[PDB]
């Protein structure tokens, strides 16, 4: 016979990382494998084509890495200009949009992601001088590019793709979901927020009375995002690990080359520098043999990983599309709570996405009755329930408390009052008072 | 057209060995008419760059892409090099 | 005896039953509120109501009817115990893996 | 023996990724089906 | 101009399985691969990581 | 399509290498060779 409503209501943003792509790799056979001899390339040539398959699948890895990149952030062909006001309706966006201040063309949310996670080589710029043709401590970058081992650059710079997100965020200010099923439908942000209070099942007029409550909350929550993510260093985990496993992955192909397997050495040179090549050929064999088997885990290894970045992009995508391009009613599927909209920030191999959710709070203490019964007939609630102060009966919501006296338009009369259980004697407002 | 990646192509002679290659390499080797311009992937020889932007078609590596052109008029049967297009702009305003 | 060794899992099954008996008594005193925030109390007849009032039909016709819905309710949970225990083919994925 | 360590490493990681798939799946319907009423078509059953 | 709306309604449970996890298992090459031999150990050892 | 068809017809073609053995056809190996030199031939053939 009781029943928890709660009365108060507050804003909360929540943060979510997903991997969106990894970095592209080339391998060549006749630098890793035998490197510098004319003996060894034509045994390897003899030995049949074992390489075409390595070539064709690194190609296709690096064109599904460049496909994913482009389905998760290339959706709408639509550039929309930033505001040069900031302030919509009490509402502050500005740091999710980037400073005209400077032309750096991310916000301040995306440079502190981007400072966050670092890179093992950017650039891919090096040249004589920057290796061993000049002076180095041996760097593992220039060690790579002594075997054939090289990393191609993503089709998208950095820039480019941070054009897609301050276009995004702007035409959600500006037309909030319309843009993505069509064209642009300006609006005013305060009426566009007001429809979002309306899709989780909340009446509009609570928007207006508490708007700048609503502001505040969202400001704060903001502002706090950026304090927790400096305070932290474990929320962006996922781009470090992958970054992480690419490089050992090349550190130790590269690094292979030492063991001789059963040969007498690993050095090639010195090999034909002591044996005939009667004998020598026993030796590079085996040598070839083992190389091929390295290189063709590796390849697994990188198809594997390949297809779950696949999966993963693919998840990101889908999510970008029905959070962002729109509402969504899915249970714990942007966020914890009501989901209101969503705000998509570009991270380093991956996306960040900012949800604000609707969460009730400060529940009160209310009994309830299943129906109610006037005359011999049984009244049922349309949108809510019966509760109940001091010998009193009024119908609310569920969502936010706001009672309201027992209409004829606010129930439907249906059934008799004997097969209903737990119905109670109560009058009905009658609609023909003042006549 | 050939791409040298990871080298500036003012440092192409020290780098392909031009005494030690045929006359069709000396040919892409050296800096005539505007045949060779820096990106940032690399420094593409034997393309002619152009300005505005178009849909990519080939795609090449840091927003540069390539394409065919079959002129006629302008005899001119070479690659292409061009920034890819975000997309059209629009011209939407806020109001209250 | 060439070094081939299985690791037990972090959580044992006892563990494991009592997030699902969490999980089921959570749904008859709160339905789904609980899973969006804090709990809150209802009761199971109001709460089956708007259930009903979520596919489309009125919330009148599950008082008139409670007491057929429940029997059906019970015959269907009962039925699935006979389900069971008659074939031997539904655990398949388990097994196979 | 080497080899045949790295067929089963590389069944047993293919295995994972799928068993990885079925679980994420699995973990998605309880959070969509449990913890609230889907509207979803053949998504929680045959009916409503 | 015909239409059919049912009368009547019923109450139906199904059932599913999902797998959620599998066995963990572990793996020594040295007792695998020359198992009690110190020559053998050695020789894996010079073949590699 | 495409990709299944290339597979076939590359693990087709792939017997054409003779690996580290004198030729890739076996019936000469065995016309010119005695068992127990030509168990080592057909060992690297059998691996590959
Ligand atoms: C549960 O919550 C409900 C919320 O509505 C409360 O119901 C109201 O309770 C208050 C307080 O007792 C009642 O207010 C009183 O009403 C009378 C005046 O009513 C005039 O207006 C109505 C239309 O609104 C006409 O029908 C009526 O003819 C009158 O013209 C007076 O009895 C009271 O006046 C007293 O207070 C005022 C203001 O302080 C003073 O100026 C007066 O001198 C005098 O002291 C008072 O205003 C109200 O009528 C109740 N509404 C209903 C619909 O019944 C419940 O009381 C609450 N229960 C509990 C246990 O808290
Ligand atoms: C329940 O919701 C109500 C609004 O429906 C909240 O009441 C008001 O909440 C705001 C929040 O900013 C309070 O403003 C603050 O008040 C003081 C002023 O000295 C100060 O802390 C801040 O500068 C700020 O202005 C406001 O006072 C408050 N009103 C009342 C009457 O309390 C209420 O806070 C919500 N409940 C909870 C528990 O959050
Ligand atoms: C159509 O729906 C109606 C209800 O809206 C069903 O009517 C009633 O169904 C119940 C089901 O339990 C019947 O109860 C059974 O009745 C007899 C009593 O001797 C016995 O079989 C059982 O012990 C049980 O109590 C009830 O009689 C029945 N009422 C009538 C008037 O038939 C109806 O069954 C539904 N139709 C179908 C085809 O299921
Ligand atoms: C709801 O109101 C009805 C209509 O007045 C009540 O039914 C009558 O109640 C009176 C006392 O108030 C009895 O003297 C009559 O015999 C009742 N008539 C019947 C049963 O046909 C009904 O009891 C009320 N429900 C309650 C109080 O729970
Ligand atoms: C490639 O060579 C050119 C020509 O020397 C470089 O152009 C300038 O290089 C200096 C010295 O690094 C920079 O300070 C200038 O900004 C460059 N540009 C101009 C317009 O002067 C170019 O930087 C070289 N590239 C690399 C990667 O070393
Ligand atoms: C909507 O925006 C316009 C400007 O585009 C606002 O017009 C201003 O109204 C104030 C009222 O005090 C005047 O002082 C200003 O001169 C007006 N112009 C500007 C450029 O500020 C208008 O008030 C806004 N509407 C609402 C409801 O806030
Ligand atoms: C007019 C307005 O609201 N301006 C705000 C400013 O007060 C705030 O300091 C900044 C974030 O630091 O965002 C903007
Ligand atoms: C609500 O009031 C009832 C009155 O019986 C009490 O038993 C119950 O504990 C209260 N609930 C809460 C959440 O305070
Ligand atoms: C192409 O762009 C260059 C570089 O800005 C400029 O100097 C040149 O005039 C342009 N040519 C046109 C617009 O035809």
């Amino acid at each position: 016979n009781s029943i928890a409503i709660p009365t108060n209501f507050s804003i909360s943003v929540t943060t979510e990382v997903l991997p969106v792509s990894m970095t592209k790799t080339s391998v060549d056979c006749n630098m890793y494998i035998c490197g510098d001899s004319t003996e060894c390339s034509s045994l390897l040539l003899q030995y049949g084509s074992f390489c075409q398959q390595l070539n064709r699948a690194l190609a296709g890895v690096s064109v599904e890495q460049d496909k994913n990149t482009q389905d998760v952030f290339a959706q709408v062909k639509s550039i929309y200009k930033v505001p040069a006001i900031k302030d919509f309706g009490g509402f502050n966006f500005s740091h999710i949009l980037p400073d005209p201040a400077k032309p750096s063309k991310r916000s301040f949310i995306e440079d502190l992601l981007y400072n966050k996670v670092t890179l093992a080589d950017p650039g891919f710029m090096k040249q004589y001088g920057d290796c061993l043709g000049g002076v180095n401590a041996r760097d593992l970058i220039c060690a790579q590019k002594f075997n054939g081992l090289t990393v191609l650059p993503p089709l998208l710079t950095d820039d480019m793709i941070a054009a897609y997100t301050s276009a995004l965020v702007s035409g959600t200010a500006l037309s909030g979901y319309t843009f993505g099923a069509g064209a642009a439908l300006q609006i005013p942000f305060a009426m566009q927020m007001a429809y979002r209070f309306n899709g989780i099942g909340v009446t509009q007029n609570v928007l207006y009375e508490n708007q700048k409550q609503i502001a505040n909350q969202f400001n704060k929550a903001i502002s706090q995002i950026q304090e927790s993510l400096t305070t932290t260093a474990t929320a962006l985990g996922k781009l470090q690990d992958v970054i992480n496993q690419n490089a050992i992955a090349l550190n130790t192909l590269v690094k292979q080359l030492s063991s001789n397997f059963g040969a007498i050495s690993s050095v090639l040179n010195d090999i034909l520098s002591r044996l005939d090549p009667p004998e020598a050929e026993v030796q590079i064999d085996r040598l070839i043999t083992g190389r091929l088997q390295s290189l063709q885990t590796y390849v697994t290894q990188q198809l594997i990983r390949a297809a779950e970045i696949r999966a993963s992009a693919n998840l990101a995508a889908t999510k970008m599309s029905e959070c962002v391009l729109g509402q969504s009613k899915r249970v714990d599927f942007c966020g914890k709570g009501y989901h209101l909209m969503s705000f998509p920030q570009a991270a380093p191999h991956g996306v960040v996405f900012l949800h604000v959710t609707y969460v009730p709070s400060q529940e009160q203490n209310f009994t309830t009755a299943p129906a109610i019964c006037h005359k011999g007939k049984a009244h049922f609630p349309r949108e809510g329930v019966f509760v109940t102060n001091g010998t009193h009966w009024f119908v609310t919501q569920r969502n936010f408390y706001q009672p309201e006296v027992i209409t004829t338009e606010n129930t439907f009369e249906s059934g008799n009052c004997d097969v209903v259980i737990g119905i109670v004697n109560n009058t009905v407002y009658d609609p023909l008072q003042p006549e | 057209a050939v791409l040298y990646q990871d080298v500036n192509c003012t440092d192409v002679p020290t780098m392909l060995h031009i005494d030690q290659v045929s006359s069709d390499w000396r040919v892409y080797a050296a800096n005539t008419g505007g045949n060779m311009f820096q990106t940032q992937a690399g420094c593409l020889v034997g393309a002619t760059y152009d300005n505005t932007s178009y849909e990519c078609d080939i795609p090449v590596g840091a927003g540069v892409c390539a394409k065919f052109q079959i002129n006629t008029g302008a005899s001119q049967s070479s690659i292409l090099a061009y920034t890819m297009s975000l997309g059209e702009d629009s011209n939407v305003a806020y109001s209250n």
